[PDB]
RNA sequence: AACGUGUCGCGAUGGAUGACUUGGCUUCCUAUUUCGUUGAAGAACGCAGCAAAGUGCGAUAAGUGGUAUCAAUUGCAGAAUCAU
RNA sequence: AGAUGUGGCCUGGAGGUUAGGACGAAGCUUAUGGCGUGAGCCUAAGAUGGACCGGCCUCUAGUGCAGAUCUUGGUUGGCGU
RNA sequence: UGAAAUGGGGUGCCCCCACCCGUCUUGAAACACGGACCAAGGAGUCAAACAGACGCGCAAGGGAGGAGAUAUGGUUGCCA
RNA sequence: AAGUUUGAAAAGCACUUUGGAAAGAGAGUGAAAUAGAACCUGAAGUCGUGACAAAGACAAUGGAAGUACCUCCAUUUCAAC
């Protein structure tokens, strides 16, 4: 089930956003958080310092929320959520959720390839039969 | 009398049918068509729909609601088998007497169904030509009851 | 649990540990870890002369001060110490990994040492009484000590 | 040790149960042999009983069940054992919701519950 | 007081908030329904014993 | 009201080398010199301790509580929004389900479960009863072992 | 070269998180509900085949007596032998 | 400094709704990638674990940490000094 | 059908750019003060009076409070 | 201060062997012993050990942009393509 083509897929910024000097404190978690610091560099914007995020990154909203494989990511607890994106299907991929079983997992990958809907956790096999 | 037009404010945003999922919103809605939560996309809401649904090997059903019946539920859905064959723009003309709004809608789906159909032909037909070579040390059957 | 690594071919080979051996870490991690390469017997040799005070153990960490030495020399640091408490323990484990290695049925003057290692063990309190009515912690520190052989032919 | 609603009063007053509570708590259900004759659900069980597992492990052993100790919440059969490492044999408690009574003892006491059980 | 909002006249100067210090007056009506449930209760026993008697 | 308060503590004061909160007073113990009397310190007061008279219960205007009531049964006559909020009102013969006033003979409760079947409403109540499962939460330590969903309601006029 | 740095695989030191809860807090109700010179509350010593603490008990001491219950208690030893 | 907005992210619980789980829940670990400007989400693996639990609407609060000579527990360089 | 390829990730290197955080301050990289590491705790809350926005009902009327009355004079409870 | 919460059940490791002993190596119980007594999960921080990456003194980290070597995480392709 070959994806919808969008336009180029180009990123502006690949490179994560991570806060000031975290890689000194083994505590502080790379995630983001504004700093309010006032004589703080960053804040300041010294060139050299990290960059802050702003309203210019987005993601051209053409493109925006498309994984690298052309589809729109929807997850899927039992193979009844399938039949919402098979008509779909073109555009959304199903994620079975990480509790999802042994044993429900065998089901979906099934009724998915019947379907032609796509997962993307599903088992790959039976797409490179 | 409760118009569609006042029942789409009060399910919109909560619902059993609503389904938002990581910022998507689909529709578990038996009704829907292609599965977009709109009001042309609610089948159980309006007072007037009908839906392409299948049957047996490629046989396409339609289900198709009445502003007359509306209430008095196994009497409000009505459902109908077209022929195996069936071309499609049958189907889409089929719909589009009740809901000419899902003219377009009906018809990809009708072609879709077809396609699903003689999809799970092929597939379990390959499943089953290579299950012979495996030897299974179980298997269930449920025993026939009178 | 422990034994932080596996021996290859362990139908050849002696486990051996001690744990919470009260002996000083610092001490210990630097007379086992001389031995890491060595035969089984030259690792006993270097022993014996070592509480001759002929050789010595090359402390190449936990060096804070000490004393230079020439007896260090054949290690390669100048720097080296005679620890006989710890040294008489390594003794007794290398003495067990012996005992197992010839219950399995091998020959231990082909036995070469692999994977000697020390960790740090729960320490014990002691206290120290101090100028002005202070108390301060005395606590030592014994180690964990885990090693395996294996053999070696042509 | 009543089923309370509060769950805390509930499992309270059935681990502080004394050892009288504590014979009707572990109880077992007697076979339908026996409910066709003493027309009875359940009894509980006494030192002598002869009596079925069917709950696990041991599920279809047959024992005489040596005796019931109240403090464990368990049951203690005959050939229903296990070996310690030096090999002597010790008995392997079973619970009595899991047992089932073939065959119990009577005395003048226990008939007295009988008749007053009787459904009929 | 900063603006032109009313002068607060509240009175809560004396003691009343049970801080971890002091006791402090606080009437809670919690018990309402209770002890309504109870004054009915109560008209009826003393209905059943006045019998029949109004 | 005395939780996280129970002590003598008071503050060591500056020159002492430490911070400035109060701190146990005695001896001999792990907990001499601790902090005590603040919400920061182990085992202190919480930060604004919760009370009694917290506002618990709400009025609302006698009127709006019958607006409401009434508002919600013009809800309950609509198979479409009593199809999203959940009841599978599959085979239900007609919206303001209406039955018989010989309901209230039924006696056994085996026969009130056949009427249940009749009128369909029973697929609805194996949507209840399929549904109960133990609790996420902690509620499950609270008394609250089982969440079930809400099922058909029946209405009859009199209690009996 | 040695020390030292860095990444990973495992391993120790350390005891967090979650899951678990016979505890706490608070709200409510019932009643032939209120101690003591007829020696109370509190204090001290003691008591068990084995018994430090704790619980129970007082030279009749891990209990006597009476009723109800209906075969245990139980870490070990001991013990009338099932109609009370 | 300050004001406000968000169909805006997270957390413990209550009313609903829809699901998952011994074919492996919460928790935990990872040169596990994917999505969002971001708070964060989600999948993969565990040669981790052993029984709970997710989404969505609404309610609710003891709801988001790096700094106080912050509190408590642990550890640590100085130092085999 | 094993590989090829693009992206993400890791470690090192090169050319270049780059004062230490929070804070009081006209002014902080400061020879200004707090600062070894981590985990778990840790700070605009509750109540009342008044006001103005915004949501809702009703409107020259609006709304109770306390209590009473029963379905309930019932129910372990769900019902405070 | 302190959950004494191992496990379904103590089945709480008989026995051989090195040791004065502590213990070690085997074996055995159990679905798990990396559930072995403080015994469920077992985090952060710090330390050991094998492998490996390199690295001059510009304290270290940091930005941007390449390349070198890995990674085998992801997506895509494999023939009238």
């Amino acid at each position: 089930v070959k994806p919808v083509v969008t336009k180029s897929v180009v990123k502006k910024r690949t490179k994560r956003f991570t806060r000031h000097r975290y890689e000194l404190f083994p505590q502080l978690s790379s995630s983001w958080r504004k700093p309010r610091g006032e004589d703080s560099p960053v804040r300041r914007r010294y060139k050299g310092q990290k960059a802050m995020p702003n309203k210019g990154y987005g993601s051209d909203r053409a493109t925006k929320y498309i994984t690298p494989s052309g589809f729109k990511s929807f997850p899927i607890q039992n193979v009844q959520d399938l039949y919402m994106l098979v008509m779909q299907n073109r555009k959304y991929a199903g994620v079975i959720s990480h509790t999802v079983g042994a044993r429900s997992r065998k089901a979906i990958v099934r009724k998915a390839h019947e379907l032609d809907v796509r997962l993307i956790n599903g088992g790959a096999k039976l797409r490179k039969l | 009398s409760h118009s569609v037009d006042l029942q789409w404010i009060l399910v919109r945003q909560n619902s059993r049918f609503l389904q938002k999922r990581g910022g998507i919103r689909m529709s578990n809605d038996p009704f829907n068509n292609n599965g977009n939560w709109t009001k042309r996309h609610c089948g159980f809401l309006n007072e007037k729909a009908a839906v392409v649904k299948p049957a047996k090997g490629g046989a396409i059903c339609v289900t198709v609601k009445d502003g007359s019946s509306n209430n008095k539920p196994r009497q409000t859905y009505r459902k109908t088998v077209h022929a195996a064959g069936v071309r499609a723009s049958d189907v889409s003309r089929a719909v589009a007497a009740v809901r000419p709004d899902l003219a377009d809608v009906s018809f990809r789906r009708a072609r879709r169904m077809a396609c699903i159909a003689s999809r799970t032909a092929k597939v379990a037909a390959a499943r089953k030509a290579r299950s012979e070579k495996i030897k299974f040390s179980r298997k269930s059957v449920r025993a026939k009851r009178h | 649990t422990h034994y932080s690594r596996k021996p290859q071919v362990s139908s050849k080979s002696a486990k051996a540990k001690v744990s919470d051996l009260r002996c000083h870490y610092k001490n210990t991690f630097e007379t086992a870890n001389v031995i890491n390469g060595m035969p089984l017997r030259k690792a006993q040799q270097l022993y014996r002369q070592v509480l001759a005070k002929t050789r010595c153990i090359p402390f190449k960490r936990y060096n804070g001060k000490i004393g230079r030495t020439a007896q260090a020399k054949e290690w390669g640091q100048t720097k080296g110490r005679w620890p006989r408490k710890s040294v008489v323990a390594m003794m007794s484990l290398l003495k067990n990994a012996e005992a197992n290695a010839i219950e399995k049925g091998l020959d231990p003057n082909q036995m070469v040492i692999k994977h000697v290692q020390v960790d740090q063990a729960a320490r014990m309190r002691r206290r120290t009484y101090r100028a002005h009515g202070r108390i301060t912690p005395y606590m030592c520190s014994p180690c964990h000590v885990q090693l395996f052989m294996s053999e070696k032919k042509e | 040790s009543i089923k309370c609603g509060s769950r805390r009063k509930a499992r309270r007053a059935h681990f502080q149960a004394p050892s009288h509570v504590r014979r009707v708590l572990m109880s077992a259900p007697l076979s339908k042999e026996l409910r066709a004759k003493y027309n009875v659900r359940a009894m509980p069980v006494r030192k002598d009983d002869e009596v079925i597992v069917k709950r696990g492990a041991f599920k279809g052993r047959e024992g005489k069940v040596t005796a019931c100790y109240r403090l464990k919440w368990v049951i203690h059969i005959d050939k229903v054992n296990r070996e310690k490492a030096n090999g002597s044999t010790v008995a392997v408690g079973i619970h009595p919701s899991n047992v089932e009574i073939t065959k119990l003892k009577l005395t003048h006491h226990r008939k007295a519950i009988l008749e007053r059980k009787d459904r009929s | 007081p900063k603006g032109n909002n009313a002068i607060p006249h509240v009175h809560q100067k004396k003691h009343w908030n049970p801080c971890s210090s002091q006791k402090g007056n606080v009437k809670v009506f919690l018990n309402q329904p209770a002890q309504k449930h109870r004054r009915r209760r109560l008209r009826l026993l003393k209905a059943k014993k006045v019998f029949p008697r109004p | 009201r005395l939780s996280g308060m129970n002590h003598s503590a008071h503050s060591w004061g500056t020159g002492r080398a430490v911070a400035r909160i109060p701190r146990i007073s005695g001896g001999g113990t792990s907990t001499s010199g601790a902090g005590a009397f603040g919400n920061m310190c182990r085992g202190g007061r919480m930060f604004a301790p919760t009370k009694i008279f917290r506002r618990w219960h709400r009025k609302i205007n006698l009127h709006q509580k019958r607006f409401a009531v009434v508002s919600a049964l013009a809800a309950s006559s609509v198979p479409s929004l009593v199809m999203s909020r959940g009841h599978r009102i599959d085979n239900v013969p007609e919206v303001p389900l209406v039955v018989e006033d010989s309901i209230q003979g039924y006696e056994k409760t085996k026969e009130a479960m056949a009427f249940l079947k009749a009128i369909a409403a029973i697929d609805d109540v194996n949507r209840v009863n399929d549904s109960r499962e133990i609790r996420a939460g902690r509620g499950k330590m609270r008394n609250r072992r089982y969440v079930a969903r809400r099922g058909p309601m029946l209405v009859m006029p009199n209690n009996k």
